[PDB]
């Protein structure tokens, strides 16, 4: 979990900006936006 | 040839070319014997002057006539009123299309228009009949996509259509012969190929048994054996 | 009885409320056809007209060997500008068939001279005009007003009468409708006879622009558009359901036919509006992924063999399964195994729902739970 | 045949050749960013290599949305050359076709913008956590690299307490660069496929611009010919 | 009609069931009496004979003989010379379409097929116009929007146009309408609306004031002070 | 009209509608028996539109100086305008004015296409201030033409053509007026400066015409010097201009 | 014509050209009042021609054995060959050579669409020395349409000896070439041995290759002048040289 422990203190870091000084980037480096589905067929979806 | 027919008995063949020229003779004198041009200006008789030709041509108990008739489409326009009259009189009629043979595929029967009153599963039997219908499906899907390929490109067709058009890019191609006769102009000699190879071929190629083989091998070769012999000729050479 | 007989009026007509039952799923569930309807049989050279007319003329032997004469729909079939020989491969079609003791064929073949051909409608409208009269059902097939309109013609050229548009007569439509209209379902008063007209006619290019299409498109009370490009995909018979249609509509259709039938044209019009992206299946949204499924099994769904028309009782399990979804899971090959086994099972098993879909005529919640019953376990066979 | 069936079909495919021609401008338009977040994470990267220069599964990535050309066509035609976890809905119906007993993950929703660190961790995560990559010897990144904005070409790249750590990291670093140069890849792909729509569908204009206008003097020759005979 | 006009005083509404038919037969009378025919086979005096007939169909100083035309457009094609001369005349459409018959939205008028030269804040008034105007960019809108709502999720709109597209259908079901002479059909009691009490309707439609209910509330129903009734009686 | 041209006076002369007037000629001459030509239409149709409206005049300053102008209207069957009345009186006039079905659906209204819309002499005509400040207008409209077709794309649109967007949007709804409700040149102008010089980008969409109604008033009442200078002076002089720049950003800060 | 042909001498008829007879036969038609057709052509505008191109004959010896060949010419509005007169001619006539504006504007002059043009008398009349070398390049340029139509949609070397057979194929106005030297370039045409040669240099193979011959084979030339047919020790002797040639080029 090394760079997933980077991605939570990134969040971390990422919402530590000011509301001031948030450009657009920062607001969508939040946004997953995804889904997986193990695998024949799907046998399970859910986010990611 | 009705004599031929009904005072001798035998079994008679009467090649008719061209049937068109017939109409036409019609309508080059219509105008002089006065009378009202009919549509495009073929002459009022067209419906019935054709037929008392047209119906004289046919078997009777007193004996057999097998008629091969030429019908010319003028402009290509099978709307034309005398095309269109002489459809309604055949039992059997192969549309040979200019597009077609702008493709190089002789002998240039448009695969889809021509049509044939004996392909019923109870004459030529239920394989031969599955076998022209998924010819004749593939051939049509291939006709309809068309368009997406020509703008977005084959790439954007899944694949269960990409395999549908290549399969009727192969087909429509073996569907080409060369014919003994067309050898002084085509040069490729002449096959005869017998109607249960053909069916068993396009069985074989609908069933997928040669998607293997390039297009350029299905031409003009004849059978299927043929197919894969060009097939190795092209990867030898 | 003379040619040229005036049509019966308004008052002693009926509605038309009683089915011309096809045997074709492409008719009878999304285009139906009562007695004394006018439908117009309209398609480019051979692509199906004779086939549906003469698989309607074919089914009736379900009826017509019973002992009610209400049920029994007498066949006249008008050949004009046909070959005779063509006539004799439609007669031994209906001797094969036994359909010919309850047939009559009018015949004004190519080679009958042009008033013949201009004439023979009138005379068989004539001749089904007296099982009209007398209190029986008729059914006439004109195969095919375009010829008789060019057999007028031709009359009229020679007559040195003037020319209108496509050089025909400048009253071929009062022909036409004076021919038609003849056609009609009478009242209580009269017989409460009926003559049903199934007139073809022949498209140049699907042209539905031209004079003679024009005219009798607008005369007659619906018309069955059949269409090359869905002929040679295997829908067959190759009829344009979204081009298609009739005004009798529900009037005419079998009761519980209607009832799933009105499921089946919303989920067809869903699929029509769809369609434009059918080959791009893949990635399109969920529910219009649900409607190409549906959409393009339905239309095979309805595809049926020449000279095999289903009964009623056949066609409301199968556009049951259709409709209600549980052929979403079957290939699009194997649809045409389903039908063909489905309807062994049914009788095999549940044989009463189609006994009763056939005595009932009317799919009461009962019939409609044990239908979905057989439906769920086949579809688990399967 | 008709004047007004040709005038239908020569207004279908204008409007085609309309939605194409939008769809290029907004493709040129994303192309910026997709650049950027490329130059950006192709630094990243050789910084990374550089690692890999001094000292020393396979996840297909792709776009879930059509349209792209070749680029899934491509990818997986790498795939199956060189023959599993998927990225993207498209590269996953191609594999899916072939080899349904293989893939073991599919990830969807990805491929509609550039990616973000947040997703290729949250992905690598899952391969961590559900795929359990943990000492696999085999394990690969198939992904498109951009050569040009008209080309782009189906590539490998192999992958690998912190000499485990610097495993668990990269993975997630080089999948960000591998959907970065896909995107990119994918943005060019796009914008070059429908110009090249556009451009065939001005050619059919033309065509059936002359279809139109045959059509056209068809329709009055006929018309004034009728008229002609009647006037007898 | 004209007498009931002229010595009975008062208005009547003429229906003339198709006048295409009456173009048709002109047609057919010319080509018999020897007339050249015109274009594509009409007669010469089609215009003439149309004028001859519709402006008797006028308001005077004793009433008004109205005129609803059933107009049949053969092959679908609006400028085939009889429909483009009766159109000249008919200042008002309304359009039967089979889909929307599809959506069940009965008595099938295509909101946007169907237009009026009374329209105009002039005749109607300006409120009436905005009102209406709301409407047919609304519907509009949800037409453009229906190929990509299909080719991609109803998810991907914006909330202004998802809001557009759901008061879209909304406005789509409101228009529907029992008809008293269909009460045996189907035995629906058949409401009649006045034009005051529909504006005021498809006003707080529109405006979002009554966004809080479903879809299924607005069916069938001869106005909103009767939609929150149907809603009232669904919440219960 | 030909007797005001001659006599000294200017006129105007409205044809609606012309088509109908060639289809009455058609009946005319079919019933006269005489050959018919295209579309049935008699031969010399071109004569007789040409006969009808060319007689539109300006005169020397030797024969009178008066004027004719012909308006003549063409209802055109589904936007086709190859049929053979259109292509005629397309040649015959100096320009026309298309108006199009697809802007008339979408509420705007005078639903000129300006693409096709064309005037061959008027540019000489156009009283001097428009000519002035509508210089860039008709680029404007023809960019937003072209840009339009993407309106509906998110925030991936490019700002370069974001301005176009912004500016023709705002420019479509200064164009459209309701009916009967004309405007003179003095309330014509100010708005097009206010439009071409971008001074309407800070206005909702949904305002545009509330800025038309309430700009008037800032003017006629704040300015009134600057619209009867240009009405009766007739041009834009540069301290005008500076003056309506002025007035423009005054209101705008205003509005 | 007709005196060259029934005297024993033969002939050669170019009508330039059949469309504007046609409009001709269409004036003198309507003026007389002859109802139009097709076209608005009177309904024998097939006569006029069809009695106009059939004298064109080949006689026996009995007659004489002369000849008359007809080389008529038709303008095609647009390109469209479906034309009513364009038809006709294709009907009467023994084959048809279909110039292509795409072609000539891209500079394949003469702009030959081997696809559409054909001869139904073919190799019969072809220089036996010519048939026995150009297989069936004529299908194979027809399907390297095709093949290349599809391609802007192992095909790549179909598509090479398309490419490189249709360039070989120019030829320069009033420059004619006998057939001792167009046998030895379609050898090397048919058979793909042009493959390893870039498209741009085929204009300088086809001089300089003929300067090869010409310059050094005095002895291929005289014979194929002599005998018009290869022996296949002369074809052999072709073969050599080309691949000679093909290597040094
Ligand atoms: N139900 C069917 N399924 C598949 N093919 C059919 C069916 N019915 C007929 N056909 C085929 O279609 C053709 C039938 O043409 P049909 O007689 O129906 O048209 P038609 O009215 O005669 O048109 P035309 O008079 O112009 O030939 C035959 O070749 C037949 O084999
Ligand atoms: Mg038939």
């Amino acid at each position: 979990s090394y760079a997933a422990y980077l991605n939570v203190a990134a969040q971390a870091i990422r919402s530590s900006l000011k509301t001031e000084l948030q450009t657009a980037s920062v607001l969508n480096r939040s946004q997953t936006d995804a889904f997986y589905t193990q695998y024949a067929s799907e046998p399970t979806p859910i986010t990611k | 040839a009705e004599y031929f027919r009904d005072e001798e008995g035998q079994d008679v063949l009467l090649f008719i070319d061209n049937i068109f020229r017939f109409t036409q003779a019609g309508s080059e004198v219509s105008a002089l014997l006065g009378r009202i041009p009919s549509a495009v200006g073929y002459q009022p008789t067209l419906a019935t002057d054709m037929g008392l030709l047209q119906e004289r041509i046919t078997t009777t108990k007193k004996g057999s006539v097998t008629s091969v008739q030429a019908v010319y489409v003028p402009a290509d326009d099978l709307t034309d009123p005398a095309p269109a009259t002489t459809f309604a009189h055949l039992d059997a009629t192969t549309v040979l299309s200019r597009g077609i043979s702008e493709l190089g595929i002789y002998p240039a029967v448009d695969p889809l228009d021509s049509k044939s009153r004996l392909l019923d599963a109870a004459v030529v039997g239920q394989e031969h009949y599955d076998v022209a219908s998924k010819v004749q499906e593939t051939l049509q899907t291939y006709k309809s996509l068309q368009d997406i390929i020509a703008i977005l490109g084959m790439d954007e067709l899944s694949e269960q259509d990409k395999l549908t058009v290549e399969r009727a890019r192969k087909i429509q191609r073996f569907l080409s012969q060369p014919f003994a006769v067309a050898e002084v102009f085509t040069g490729i000699p002449g096959k005869l190929v017998r109607l249960k190879d053909t069916v068993a071929s396009f069985k074989a190629v609908l069933e997928g048994k040669y998607d293997n083989i390039p297009e350029h091998a299905f031409y003009m070769v004849g059978g299927i054996e043929d197919v894969v012999a060009k097939a190795e000729k092209l990867a030898a050479e | 009885s003379r040619a040229q007989v005036k049509a019966p009026g308004i008052l002693p007509r009926r509605s038309v409320h009683e089915p011309v039952q096809t045997g074709l799923k492409a008719v009878d569930a999304l285009v139906p056809i009562g007695r004394g309807q006018r439908e117009l049989i309209i398609g480019d050279r051979q692509t199906g007209k004779t086939a549906v007319a003469l698989d309607t003329i074919l089914n009736q032997k379900r009826w017509n060997n019973g002992s009610d004469e209400s049920k029994k729909l007498y066949c006249v079939y008008v050949a004009v500008g046909q070959k005779r020989s063509t006539v004799a491969q439609l007669v031994q079609t209906l001797e094969q068939h036994d359909a010919m003791k309850y047939s009559i064929i009018v015949a004004a073949t190519a080679s009958e001279a042009a008033p013949l051909q201009y004439l023979a409608p009138f005379t068989a409208a004539s001749i089904g005009e007296w099982f009209r009269d007398n209190g029986k059902h008729a059914l006439i097939v004109y195969d095919d007003l375009s010829k008789q309109a060019v057999a007028y013609r031709q009359l009229s050229l020679l007559l040195r009468r003037p020319p209108g548009r496509e050089a025909y007569p400048g009253d071929v439509f009062y022909l036409h409708s004076r021919l038609l209209e003849r056609a009609a379902k009478l009242s209580e008063k009269e017989g409460s006879g009926s003559l049903t007209a199934l007139p073809v006619i022949e498209t140049q290019g699907g042209d539905v622009s031209a004079y003679i299409p024009t005219n009798v498109i607008s005369i007659t009370d619906g018309q069955i558009f059949l269409e090359a490009e869905l002929f040679y995909k295997g829908i067959r018979p190759a009829i344009n359901v979204g081009l298609s249609v009739s005004r009798v509509g529900s009037a005419a259709q079998v009761k519980a036919l209607k009832q799933v039938a009105g499921s089946l044209k919303l989920f067809l019009a869903q699929y029509r509006e769809v369609a434009a992206f059918a080959q791009f299946g893949s990635d399109l949204d969920a529910s219009t992924k649900q409607t190409l499924v549906r959409g393009e099994r339905l239309t095979q769904l309805l595809k049926q063999n020449q000279y095999s028309p289903l009964a009623t009782e056949e066609q409301v399990p199968l556009i049951y399964a259709g409709v209600n979804g549980h052929l979403d899971g079957i290939e699009l090959s194997r649809i045409g195994e389903f039908e063909s086994s489905f309807l062994s099972y049914l009788k095999s098993n549940h044989n009463e729902l189609l006994t009763e879909i056939r005595e009932k005529g009317e799919l009461s919640k009962e019939l409609l739970a044990s239908l979905k019953s057989a439906t769920e376990s086949f579809v688990a066979t399967f | 045949a008709t004047l007004k069936e040709v005038e239908m079909r020569l207004k279908s495919i204008k409007n085609i050749e309309k939605i194409t021609k939008t769809m290029k401008i907004v493709a040129s338009t994303r192309l910026s960013k997709a650049e950027k977040a490329k130059i950006s994470a192709k630094k990243m990267d050789e910084a990374e290599q550089l690692f890999y220069k001094n000292a020393e599964l396979i996840v297909a990535i792709t776009s879930d949305k059509g349209l792209c050309g070749s680029i899934h066509s491509q990818l997986a035609k790498a795939v199956r050359r060189h023959l599993i976890v998927t990225i993207g809905d498209k590269i996953k119906m191609q594999l899916l076709r072939t080899h349904p007993n293989n893939i073991k993950l599919s990830i969807n929703g990805i491929g509609k913008d550039a990616p973000t660190f947040q997703e290729s961790a949250l992905i690598a995560d899952k391969l961590l956590s559900v795929m359990k990559a943990g000492t696999y010897p085999k394990i690969s990144i198939f992904y498109n690299d951009p050569v040009s904005s008209l080309s782009f070409e189906p590539s490998e790249k192999p992958i690998f307490n912190v000499p485990r750590d610097l495993f668990e990291y990269t993975l997630a670093n080089q999948m960000l660069t591998a959907m970065a140069q896909g995107y990119a890849a994918e943005i060019s792909a796009r914008r070059n496929a429908m110009d090249n729509a556009s451009k065939n569908a001005g050619d059919m204009i033309n065509r059936y611009s002359i279809l139109y206008n045959r059509t056209r003097q068809a329709v009055i020759t006929n018309e004034l010919v009728d008229i002609i005979t009647g006037a007898s």
